[PDB]
């Protein structure tokens, strides 16, 4: 199991919760990771990625709700969120390599992010 | 396959008992009869007391 | 990561032989004021340990050499190591020490030692430092340098430090510890004991039993290990490295036959080796360790066969020639059984 | 035990061999040793022409009365 | 969590239990078999897919959320959970999936929300006509019953792979007595004997002492670390001093080398010899019991010490 | 069904050398008391020498 999500559970309206996804190696990251969601009707739209050299680049009209931040030691992945709301009807990914279609990666466990 | 074992084993310490034995029977005679010429008496036989 | 610069040395190993050292409890059991015979995995005496050098001893200005690499590991070898200041954390048992394999660690971290059987991806380097942060004015223990990436956890430890701090005279012991990696069954064993050591360098002659620690379920399959250390970085005390150093042996193991003495209470007084010389085969079948004058049986010995051979007969032959050598071959209905 | 009684009366040769050598090593004492009908007593005085004797006769000392010389005997094999 | 003990018997008398599914192993004996690790998942089911949900079912949820294998070692629990995953509103954030190509592999982790067509047009990422969803949401609801109520569903499904097995309970306990003649388990040895108190030294690593020859004789007690010897219950042969069967029918036993409180009576360095009352007169020898001492009969069968002469 | 054959077979010809052995000694100390007595003096037993 290459990529293992941490973290998450059913969410109340009006709370907040954060997410996790420990990960295998700095050299998987090459070079765009995925927080991917898939939210009611709205399109697969990127929401956290990253950099194996540590760069960090979000989407601009997205990113009033979503915090990133890591740790070497355990390979941790930290996304900080604030404000949770119905946008997120689904059980979330962190896998590697999303962006290269649906067959070239791996498939870990994911976390549900659900509310009325 | 631990009593064919066991029981041979056992059978070999009572045939090599009975060969002891034996030796000691031969020397337990020898012994009663130097005690009967040697100290009973003075013997004539050479060498043996 | 991983500072690689050697470049310099190809320097063979010190060989000498270990007086009497290498005895265990291969089992759990007291033994009264007893003599008994174990045939397990041993090391044979007076054996060429290779003995390699620490972080190097050659002071002008800093500048101690590193000198100890990658170590091959075949069925148990022994760790006899002064050092007078810790200098290892533990080491790199595993198969083959890169990722979607499972490395054995064990690490000092000398509150709780912990034991992780899980997949890494460690590199050539691991190493240590120990200095400030600006906070909570300590010398904090960050490790982070050792591994990377600590993948699919699946098991843990908890408990004493191995090592600890024993001479309480300016020195002058050592306090030397010796230790044995014997993974049979997948069940992973350690041995030890505090000895002080009054050579500069080599080892006494002394005798010492060295009792068990821990036994782990671990069950992996096991090729090669590899050896830890700890380089500090340095600060203005005359880029940043070479603090500590110390003497390692390493040895191997090899199946023999043991008779082992036994105090009233326990403590394996004397050994002797079978198979060395014709004294110890002596004393091996009579079970004694004083032998009378005489005339003892001890074993048998035969003359081995050399290369082996097989002769047969000549006029090793019919033309099946005459079969697929044919110019033409028949019709499909009217196959040919060439007998 | 059950699954013994199957091979007959092995147990029972192995017993009457034993005990049958048990009851000589009674014979070979019996034979050596006990050949006097009453036993003798040598005088309170000792008066034997000048032979000493007495580094072999019993004493007047420790129970188990042997001599000066069966205690060696009895001291050298003991182990 | 593995390399621990197990209790299942407790979980008899702990709840509200309502059926008992077991598969490979039977309930009344669950205390005996190791196996290599455990992999303990305790969640929530529906009330109807206690059966609805299983190995080997299709139309669904079973053939395409996950596989288990059909050869399982263990039992699967059954509780009422109708307080759990039915909430006014409805808990329709889980998906019960419609239908997937085909099935899985037991132990596989294959949570794909991917959606399938009817037909062939390809969508184009973008849902509308032939993009039919296989996902369906979980439909709960207090006024709809069994159809639809969720029931507590606890899953111990063991492996049969080939691999060194660690977890297991164990086999506690009893009480000591000692200085008597009892057959004891101790840590997994089994014997019988006398167990006293000892004056020996174990070193602090040890389990159970032998002097030579395998024979066990100190057994340290593992819950107070103290040392305990071992030594065999009494026996010895049994011998009958008879004065000829027409001279009299009364006899004397000898019990071979056995002391007297472990059985007039008599004490000899042959063992204990009762029937037969000692005398302090010394006759000839007439029937030889041992060590010096024979027996006769002269109205009664008495003991002397033999003399010579 | 080889060892144990084989290996029972063994057990008969120690044991038959055992006993044949003590013959020979029995025999071997009539010879050393014949020698004392019939070489080394002049015996006056009958038939002996
Ligand atoms: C444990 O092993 C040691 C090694 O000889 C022994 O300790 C002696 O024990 C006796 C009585 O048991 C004492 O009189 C001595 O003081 C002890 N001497 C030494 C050097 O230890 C003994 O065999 C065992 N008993 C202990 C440590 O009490
Ligand atoms: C006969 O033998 C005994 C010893 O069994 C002699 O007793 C010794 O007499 C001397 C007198 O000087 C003592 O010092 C010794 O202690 C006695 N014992 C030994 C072993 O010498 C006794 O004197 C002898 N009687 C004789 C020769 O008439
Ligand atoms: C030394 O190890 C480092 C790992 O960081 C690596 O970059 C470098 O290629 C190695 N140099 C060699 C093998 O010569
Ligand atoms: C042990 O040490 C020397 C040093 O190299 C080695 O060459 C040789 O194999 C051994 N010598 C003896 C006498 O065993
Ligand atoms: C002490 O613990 C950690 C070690 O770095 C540090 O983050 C923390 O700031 C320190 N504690 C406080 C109250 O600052
Ligand atoms: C068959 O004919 C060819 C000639 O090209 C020869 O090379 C081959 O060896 C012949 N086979 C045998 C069995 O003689
Ligand atoms: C027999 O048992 C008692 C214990 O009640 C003990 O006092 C005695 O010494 C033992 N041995 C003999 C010869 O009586
Ligand atoms: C034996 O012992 C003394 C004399 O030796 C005597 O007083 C006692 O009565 C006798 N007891 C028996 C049972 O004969």
């Amino acid at each position: 199991v290459q990529l293992v999500e941490s973290g998450g559970g059913l969410v109340q309206p009006g709370g907040s919760l954060r997410l996790s996804c420990a990960a295998s190696d700095s050299s998987f990251y090459d070079y765009e990771m995925s927080w991917v969601r898939q939210a009611p009707g709205k399109a697969q739209e990127w929401i956290g990625s990253m950099y194996p050299s540590g760069r960090t680049y979000i989407n601009p009209s997205l990113k009033s709700l979503v915090t990133i931040s890591r740790d070497n030691s355990k390979n941790t992945l930290y996304l900080q969120l604030n404000s949770l709301r119905a946008e997120d009807t689904a059980m979330y990914y962190c896998v590697s390599n999303w962006a290269s279609g649906s067959t070239g990666d791996y498939w870990g466990q994911g976390t549900l992010v659900t509310v009325s | 396959r631990l009593i064919t074992g066991r029981l041979q084993s056992l059978q070999t310490y009572v045939t090599q008992q009975l060969i002891r034995a034996a030796e000691i029977r031969a020397s337990a005679n020898l012994a009663a009869t130097k005690m009967s010429e040697c100290v009973l008496g003075q013997s004539k036989r050479v060498d043996f007391c | 990561q991983c500072v690689n610069l050697t470049t310099r040395t190809q320097l063979p190993p010190a060989y000498t032989n270990s007086f009497t050292r290498g005895v265990y409890y291969p089992d759990k059991v007291f033994r009264s004021s007893v003599l008994h015979s174990t045939q397990d995995l041993f090391l044979p005496f007076f054996s060429n340990v290779t003995w390699f050098h620490a972080i190097h001893v050659s002071g002008t200005n800093g500048t101690k050499r590193f000198d100890n690499p990658v170590l091959p590991f075949n069925d148990g070898v022994y760790f006899a190591s002064t050092e007078k200041s810790n200098i290892i954390r533990g080491w790199i048992f595993g198969t083959t020490l890169d990722s979607k394999t499972q490395s054995l660690l064990i690490v000092n971290n000398a509150t709780n030692v912990v034991i992780k059987v899980c997949e890494f991806q460690f590199c050539n380097d691991p190493f240590l430092g120990v200095y400030y942060h600006k906070n909570n004015k300590s010398w904090m223990e960050s490790e982070f340098r050792v591994y990377s990436s600590a993948n699919n956890c699946t098991f843990e430890y908890v408990s004493q430090p191995f090592l600890m701090d024993l001479e309480g005279k300016q020195g002058n012991f050592k306090n030397l510890r010796e230790f044995v990696f014997k993974n049979i069954d997948g069940y992973f064993k350690i041995y030890s004991k505090h000895t002080p050591i009054n050579l500069v360098r080599d080892l006494p002659q002394g005798f010492s039993a060295l009792e068990p620690l821990v036994d782990l379920p671990i069950g992996i399959n096991i090729t090669r290990f590899q050896t830890l250390l700890a380089l500090h970085r340095s600060y203005l005390t005359p880029s940043g490295w070479t603090a500590g150093a110390a003497a390692y042996y390493v040895g191997y193991l090899q199946p023999r036959t043991f008779l082992l003495k036994y105090n009233e209470n326990g403590t394996i007084t004397d050994a002797v080796d079978c198979a060395l010389d014709p004294l110890s085969e002596t004393k091996c079948t009579l079970k004694s360790f004083t032998v009378e004058k005489g005339i003892y049986q001890t074993s048998n010995f035969r003359v081995q066969p050399t290369e082996s051979i097989v002769r047969f007969p000549n006029i090793t032959n019919c033309p099946f020639g005459e079969v697929f050598n044919a110019t033409r071959f028949a019709s499909v209905y009217a196959w040919n059984r060439k007998r | 035990s059950n699954l013994l009684l199957q091979y007959g009366s092995f147990c029972t040769q192995l017993n009457r061999a034993l005990t049958g050598i048990a009851v000589e090593q009674d014979k070979n004492t019996q034979e050596v040793f006990a050949q006097v009908k009453q036993i003798y007593k040598t005088p309170p005085i000792k008066d034997f022409g000048g032979f000493n004797f007495s580094q072999i006769l019993p004493d007047p000392s420790k129970p188990s009365k042997r001599s000066f010389i069966e205690d060696l005997l009895f001291n050298k094999v003991t182990l | 969590i593995s390399n621990c003990v197990a209790d299942y018997s407790v979980l008899y008398n702990s709840a509200s239990f309502s059926t008992f599914k077991c598969y490979g192993v039977s309930p009344t004996k669950l205390n005996d078999l190791c196996f290599t690790n455990v992999y303990a998942d305790s969640f929530v089911i529906r009330g109807d897919e206690v059966r609805q949900i299983a190995p080997g079912q299709t139309g669904k949820i079973a053939d395409y959320n996950y596989k288990l294998p059909d050869d399982f070692t263990g039992c699967v629990i059954a509780w009422n959970s109708n307080n759990l995953d039915s909430k006014v509103g409805g808990n329709y954030n889980y998906l019960y999936r419609l239908f997937r190509k085909s099935n899985l592999k037991p132990f596989e982790r294959d949570i794909s929300t991917e959606i399938y067509q009817a037909g062939s047009t390809p969508c184009n990422g973008v849902e509308g006509f032939n993009c039919y969803f296989p996902l369906q949401s979980y439909g709960f609801q207090p006024t709809n019953g069994v159809g639809y109520q969720p029931y507590r569903v606890v899953v111990l499904s063991f492996e049969l792979l080939h691999a060194p097995a660690t977890v297991c309970g164990p086999k506690k306990s009893t009480n000591l007595v000692k200085n008597k003649c009892v057959n004891f388990n101790f840590n997994g040895l089994t014997g019988t004997g006398v167990l006293t108190e000892s004056n020996k030294k174990f070193l602090p690593f040890q389990q159970f002492g032998r002097d030579i020859a395998d024979t066990t004789d100190a057994v340290r007690d593992p819950q107070t670390l103290e040392i305990l010897d071992i030594t065999p219950c009494s026996f010895g042969g049994v011998s009958v001093i008879t004065p000829g069967t027409n001279t009299s029918n009364q006899v004397a036993v000898l019990y071979q080398d056995v002391n007297c409180t472990e059985v007039n009576v008599f004490q000899t360095r042959a063992g204990c010899l009762i029937g037969a009352e000692h005398v302090n007169n010394s006759y000839e020898c007439d029937i030889p019991i041992g060590a010096g001492i024979c027996a006769s009969y002269q109205q009664s069968i008495i003991a002397y010490t033999m003399s010579l002469g």
